[PDB]
């Protein structure tokens, strides 16, 4: 990045480490978790660190486990200003076939609704934990291989571990 | 009934955070969803906003 | 003292809905089937919301009420149908 | 992690009502149950109280 390092040093990316040896950084290639991001009006990020925008207003499929069906996420999008080019998120629906084949809903507040029922935070069920983070933002945590982020004003995030 | 407890004056309405507030910044709870006091908000087909505690939807 | 026996909690059971199990907790808390729950709790029949924001009130249908079992002041309202 | 947001000084711990308080009146959440800071509390066979935010049970 335009700055020097002595040999033998081990700088570390978020993903893994790399070590200077004979002017050549050696590096591992071991996987590391990806993030699909929603924010702004309609600005999306892929797992593979793509950016784009698609100002569609419908119940689109954000993500899904696709060889088996451990989960599935469904954004719901809405126009969000007088302008036609202003489409922000309202809510997202999550579905866990692993537990009851339940249906979680993340609400434009910090609210959540399981199966139509509003629910206090924390929500320790067996796998999934839903608690506030700053007391202004919800965080789901299914098992260890999944996270979420507040879909109140529409800044949805995920954490998918490399098992997926 | 005419109950007994801790209220605050009629100009002020109760907020979630233990304070009570005038109805200007009093959020909306449409579908339960806690909309901030100014939230413009709509599918293709509906059209909705939070004004003052009430959620004004249309179609 | 041995002559000081107060309430901790009360359990309510509605065979009419899921054969569920509601639990009123020594806070203002409630727990349905082990799950802690925000107030209000509009299910079909039973409504559970605060009253003064310091006291819970269940309302099953129209023929039943409850009162806060936090520090143990439990009350009920049974209409003459019973 | 080392997160960013609204905290209050280390002498003060967060209370449910939007204020944060010292640990003296910081209630206990045993079984979830929100015990007031001084709650003496016991079956025949157990013996339990809330001191300072922690619930001291015995048998």
């Amino acid at each position: 990045s335009g700055k020097r390092y002595p040999p033998g040093t081990s700088l570390s990316r978020d993903c893994n480490t790399c070590i200077c040896r004979n002017s050549q950084w050696i590096c591992s290639n071991e996987e590391c978790p990806g993030e699909c991001l929603v924010t702004g009006q309609s600005h999306f990020k892929s797992f593979d660190n793509r950016y784009f925008t698609f100002s569609g207003i419908c119940q689109y499929l954000l993500a899904r486990d696709c060889q088996d069906h451990s989960f599935s996420i469904v954004i719901e999008t809405v126009q969000c200003a007088d302008d036609r080019d202003a489409v922000c998120t309202r809510s997202v629906t999550v579905r866990l076939p692993g537990l009851h084949n339940s249906l979680v809903k993340l609400k434009h507040g910090a609210g959540v609704a399981m199966d139509g029922q509003d629910v206090q935070l924390p929500l320790l069920k067996g796998d999934l934990r839903i608690q506030h983070t700053v007391t202004a933002s919800v965080r789901l945590s299914y098992g260890e291989d999944l996270q979420m982020d507040w879909d109140g004003r529409g800044r949805l995030l995920v954490k998918l571990s490399p098992v997926y | 009934a005419c109950l007994e407890g801790c209220f605050c004056p009629p100009g002020l309405y109760m907020d979630e955070r233990g304070d009570c507030v005038p109805k200007a910044q009093c959020p909306c709870y449409y579908d339960g969803e806690i909309f901030q006091p100014e939230d413009i908000f709509s599918d293709h087909h509906t059209m909705c906003y939070c004004e003052d505690g009430f959620m004004h939807c249309t179609m």
